[PDB]
RNA sequence: AAACUUUCAACAACGGAUCUCUUGGUUCUCGCAUCGAUGAAGAACGCAGCGAAAUGCGAUACGUAAUGUGAAUUGCAGAAUUCCGUGAAUCAUCGAAUCUUUGAACGCACAUUGCGCCCCUUGGUAUUCCAGGGGGCAUGCCUGUUUGAGCGUCAUUU
RNA sequence: CGUGGAGGUCAGUGACGAAGCCUAGACCGUAAGGUCGGGUCGAACGGCCUCUAGUGCAGAUCUUGGUGGUAGUAGCAAAUUGAUAGAAUAAUCUAGCGAAACCA
RNA sequence: GGACCAAGGAGUCUAACGUCUAUGCGAGUGUUUGGGUGUAAAACCCAUACGCGUAGGUUGGGGCCUCGCAAGAGGUGCACAAUCGACCGAUCCUGAUGUCUUCGGAUGGAUUUGAGUAAGAGCAUAGCUGUUGGGACCCUGGUUCCUGCCGAA
RNA sequence: GUUUGACCUCAAAUCAGGUAGGAGUACCCGCUGAAAAGCGGAGGAAAAGAAACCAACCGGGAUUGCCUUAGUAACGGCGAGUGAAGCGGCAAAAGCUCAAAUUUGAAAUCUGGUACCUUCGGUGCCCGAGUUGUAAUUUGGAGAGGGCAACUUUGGGGCCGUUCCUUGUCUAUGUUCCUUGGAACAGGACGUCAUAGAGGGUGAGAAUCCCGUGUGGCGAGGAGUGCGGUUCUUUGUAAAGUGCCUUCGAAGAGUCGAGUUGUUUUGCAGCUCUAAGUGGGUGGUAAAUUCCAUCUAAAGCUAAAUAUUGGCGAGAGACCGAUAGCGAACAAGUACAGUGAUGGAAAGAUGAAAAGAACUUUGAAAAGAGAGUGAAAAAGUACGUGAAAUUGUUGAAAGGGAAGGGCAUUUGAUCAGACAUGGUGUUUUGUGCCCUCUGCUCCUUGUGGGUAGGGGAAUCUCGCA
């Protein structure tokens, strides 16, 4: 359990931390676990998701679907993946706001910041 | 949290100047001797850790009860019914002589003594009543002390 | 709040009996009386009809009071100590506690008291050798030095006889802690207190031989109704 | 009206002080070397007690100066007067035992 | 007999009671010590592509610069990142700047948008005159520098 | 007997529906009350042994909120570029808007 | 005193004495100002002080024993009560042996005296309650569940 | 000398450098003060604080705070009641600086300006300040001058660590099958981690999905002398300490005190008077022409233990759950009211996702109706749930200027009203823990428990069918 005094376990404080979080903390919160293959690739379980990479959906009503992230809607703690949309009765399209805890990353978009992050997290990066 | 200041600081875009202190105030580093910093344990107490050292933690007469902590078995009285190590290390360190320097003499005044040594020789009653080169009129025996220090330094 | 219409019946008025801080919170207890309660709890933990009477899954354990070697204290990893309690046979009690995690029915759910669950084994050690870290993560288990022996940990909810596991050195050390007629007390001027009745069974005394000699013959044990 | 709710807390804080001060004073005790002193007031005149400081003359009888003795951690009171023999002698033995058990770093 | 009245039931109204939550209070404990003339707090006026309050800012105006992180922001619109980076972000951090008018409020005044004075810079024919830009100019007290004054006292034939 | 909260316990109940509401539905209690059916409903809640209290309402011309009658009545600035309109000549009716006092 | 209805809404807390009851110990009792300890406002341990208390007879008579089949008889007698005592302190006289001329109380009386001696009972915690004071049930009016038992002036 | 100059005083400076104010004010300290308000001044604490103390003892020993002293002493129409202190135990502990006699063989002291330098400063030079006294030394516990004997001691930097602060980063284990569900984070089966089963989020109760949590690790930038190593220097007849000897050996005056007045319950203040130096203050003491005790007033500083409804932060709660809790969970000191000082509300919940109702049509417009989304509009921005009072329609009944209930019964309407369907005996056949033979295994070792193989019911017998 909670051993440090400087850690707190109040529900009210925790929700006030969660909903009032700044966006730089949110991309740390908006994290998705990698695949078994990507864990076999880099030796690492979960990562902060961004928009350029590719993912699959492992829960929800749209389970067993996949795609590249269109945009990360950090303000709603959510992430619009391309091609997973509800088509309205006008015919227009609106994506389902997914949540990265229910997602599994399939193909990473690797960058120098990303490669250095994998290196600092102990990754066996090729 | 009902002062106007606290509510504005809550609603502000600044964010609270938050620092966490309560974890690190329990733990202390001892900061003073590296030997005690080695044998310090951060687990026992000030009291238990000083006892495990061998140093007397509080001087005298603690209020309350110490831990007698069950070192031995105490049996009932029948009433005659009918038929050191770190202490040793610090003791070596305090026993260790520091590399000390002998307090030498200054060049002008040892030269002054050298003038006196050739003017009078060794005798002190003549050099005590010497005006020239004893203008500070040094004490009878201070002369002896400085000359003996000068001789042990130089010139036997 | 101190000052924070004017009626107890009123909306927004001051309430009847503003709750003040200087109402008594802590309660002074005679020290011998507190020690007596702890002694009765310790004596009750042996019995294990009491432990079943509280509710524990101790039906397959080796004996009572359950005593394990002192080597248990030297375990510093959670999985090993849990496997050790499997090897004991308190596994069913642990599974009871683990299944028993329910959510609190009150408002106090959102007063940081959200979850509730039963209590399990109590491990008594003479000396820590990493055992208290190893059992910290498994739920329902609570460790105690023999010097403390917390009554709240002993008889939770004032129900006597929590399931208690002893280490070997702790069980010997209990003589040091409470004394006997042989070992003194290690507590200043304390004595393990006496009984007012020696034999715990009254029906044994009644049906012994000699009361059964001294006593007139009995009735029908229900009255024969006449008229 | 005041209630000591902090009675549990302040003690903890006080031991924190007794920790933290001790951190700075790491070999030395927290307390000085105080005299053993018999009490006044016939109700208490059989009682012996911890006193404030010894005297000049007693510390001289121990074989050191009080100005140096304050650096050794021996509490010294000038305004006390030594008037009993056995008090004086017992406190001298106390000073000697304290001298026996210290090791001083240069 | 209908209409009306009463009662009951059904459905529909009205109403917000109950239940369940809760970025709110309330109380206790622990640590820390930090506002100004280097212009506080407080007031006013503005600043967003599209804002009313809330927050933030000061004409460099929902900000500039710095540092870190590393692709967003999001109601719409619109830039992008040469993306393997000197780099988005209503991001974090924040140590360099800007800081409108007041306000202890400070050039004098003040029911005036009254009246100034001094210094520095530039230009308009510029040696005069004018225009622009910039910066100072409150009181008390202390120490020192400089300038005086006093029928205060004294000296003044080597 | 009932209510909020607390310790223990029933490895109690619960999205195959908790709590709450309704119930010209049944049952048990002398009663305080409790149990179930059905309907509605959506996320928590109970029994037992104890603890604790801001713990039980019909009234106090009690507090707050909601809704009546009065009453389509009084009456027409009673609250609502400028003002109730329409007709009676530009000197009663219709229309529109619409109270309060008081109320075992 | 009242238009109706919903919710809210009135003997709470604390301090000081007092009875009762329960509990621990017992002529002692009281850990928690404080110290040590800790899984940390919990629990556990406790030095020195302090607080409050402590510092004969007769008649019966619960019972018990003996005898008596029983009825009863005899004996020892708890608590407590009455009597007669005793002693201490007081009470008012006696006023010795001595006596510093005013000191002294020896002895003998006398009544009552007293939570007196003549072999302890208290301390601490909790609960329920009595009186008083803090706003102290709420604002003359109102004052919130049932049943049983007792029940006046 | 009618001149010139020292001073001294007082002015002036758009001269240089500094500083005061105001806000807040929980705690603190002063002043004023009723039936508290007010004023002034500070700080993280403040104040107080190193005895002109307390005591009467076998004496104690700065201040502060806690427990006890103690509801005692004392006071009080000795009425109401008011109401201490010594000691003891504890927390915390810490002590210092001036003012008095000369450095007179050298004002040895410092501000300021300037030039440099390693800049919370240093060095140099020069103005000044200052003898109407700035330094060194000495504050009674003495101390100073010498002398003797010895010993004993040295200071200043750097740098790198450490310590402290502010940060940054890394550090476990299922998203395995089935059911239900719109959504598994539910239920069941099988798991793994744990010094991590605190907490939160993710479309329902998530250790194992995510963030964290726990354990440790690696940094970064500062603060800093706290100490720990290195390194560079520091002496100049420099500074200090201890014992003995010798010679000396100076301290708070409009104060102490006295009277009075006010004020307080003895101090304080005002007015008047106003001292001493083997002095003075204070207290006991008496066998009395007393003795003894105990401090040094009228100058100053000092951490810590202490208070803290304010600030800056944390962490908690047998607290309240939207008429409660702050007035304010919400664009609350807001809207609003008052000329002002001031007073001061009401107001939380769509859904998992707005997926917030495309399109057709009525309709000025408001509102509809088809249609559709959604698990649910029995969730439509009037929105969780949706009670009562009260309203509308329909049905039934009753009434005709009828009011309500209690009992008891009809009539009408209506509801409930087996997942009941077995037992006993006999008989047929078949099967197995039935029979027989051959085993294995657990201990609680017996009046045991589990379990295998083949055979048989041809005969018996039990159970089952």
């Amino acid at each position: 359990a909670k051993q440090s005094l400087d850690v707190s376990s109040d529900r009210r404080k925790a929700r006030k931390a969660y909903f009032t979080a700044p966006s730089s903390q949110r991309r740390v919160l908006l994290s998705a676990p990698l695949s078994k293959e990507l864990r076999a690739q880099y030796g690492i379980k979960a990562l902060p998701i961004r928009r350029d990479d590719e993912v699959l959906v492992v829960r929800g009503s749209k389970k067993g679907q996949e795609g590249k992230i269109s945009s990360v809607y950090r303000l709603k703690f959510a992430v619009q993946v391309d091609k997973v949309t509800k088509e309205k009765v006008n015919g227009a399209s609106v994506p389902i706001n997914l949540h990265p805890s229910k997602l599994v990353i399939t193909k990473l978009h690797l960058d120098k910041d990303r490669k250095a992050l994998i290196q600092r997290k102990g990754g066996k990066l090729e | 949290m009902t002062s106007v200041r606290k509510r504005k600081m809550n609603r502000s875009s600044v964010g609270k100047a938050t620092r966490r202190n309560k974890d690190k105030q329990r733990k202390i580093n001892i900061q003073s001797n590296p030997i005690i910093a080695a044998n310090w344990d951060y687990s026992l107490t000030m009291a238990q850790n000083y006892k495990k050292l061998g140093l007397r933690a509080k001087l005298q007469t603690p209020a309350g009860g110490k831990e007698a902590d069950l070192s031995k078995v105490v049996k009932r009285i029948p009433l005659t019914k009918p038929v050191t190590e770190v202490v040793k290390k610090l003791e070596e360190l305090a026993s260790r002589p520091v590399i000390r320097k002998e307090r030498s003499q200054s060049e002008r005044e040892e030269e002054w003594l050298e003038k006196l040594y050739k003017k009078h020789g060794d005798d002190y009653k003549k050099m005590f009543f010497d005006k020239k080169l004893n203008i500070y009129q040094q004490s009878e025996g201070d002369l002896k002390r400085r000359l003996l220090r000068w001789k042990k330094r130089n010139g036997i | 709040s101190e000052k924070a219409a004017f009626g107890n019946m009123c909306r927004g008025g001051r309430m009847f009996a503003p709750t003040k801080t200087w109402r008594k919170w802590n309660v002074k207890v005679n020290h011998n009386e507190k020690r007596y309660a702890t002694a009765s709890a310790i004596a009750a933990t042996a019995v294990a009809s009491l432990v079943l009477a509280r509710g524990h899954r101790v039906e397959k354990i080796p004996e009572i009071p359950l005593v394990v070697s002192t080597d248990l204290e030297s375990i510093q990893k959670t999985k090993e100590a849990v496997a050790a309690l499997k090897a004991v046979g308190a596994h069913s009690d642990l599974l009871k506690v683990l299944k028993s995690k329910k959510l609190r029915a009150g408002k106090g759910k959102y007063r940081n008291r959200r979850w509730t669950q039963r209590r399990g084994p109590l491990v008594v050690y003479a000396e820590d050798n990493g055992i208290v870290k190893a059992l910290r993560n498994v739920p329902g288990v609570e460790t105690a030095n023999v010097a403390s022996l917390n009554l709240l940990q002993l008889a939770p909810g004032a129900h006597l006889g929590r399931f208690v596991i002893w280490t070997e050195a702790a069980f010997t050390k209990l003589d040091q802690v409470w004394g006997s007629e042989t070992v003194a007390s290690s507590k200043v001027g304390y004595t393990l207190p006496s009984h007012i009745i020696s034999t715990s069974d009254v029906t044994r005394i009644i049906n012994s031989s000699e009361i059964q000699s001294a006593i007139r013959p009995a009735g029908q044990a229900t009255q024969k109704r006449t008229h | 009206v005041k209630v000591h709710f902090d009675q549990a807390g302040k003690k903890v804080s006080r031991r924190n002080a007794r920790a933290t001060r001790a951190a700075k004073i790491a070999p030395r005790p927290l307390d000085l070397l105080r005299p053993v002193v018999r009490a006044p007031t016939v109700k208490y005149n059989r009682k012996v007690r911890a006193g404030r400081g010894f005297t000049l003359a007693e510390v001289k009888a121990a074989g050191l100066t009080a100005a140096y003795a304050r650096t050794i951690g021996i509490a010294v009171d000038h305004r006390r007067q030594n008037r009993n023999q056995e008090i004086f002698d017992a406190n001298v033995q106390r000073l000697k035992e304290y001298q026996s058990k210290i090791i001083v770093f240069p």
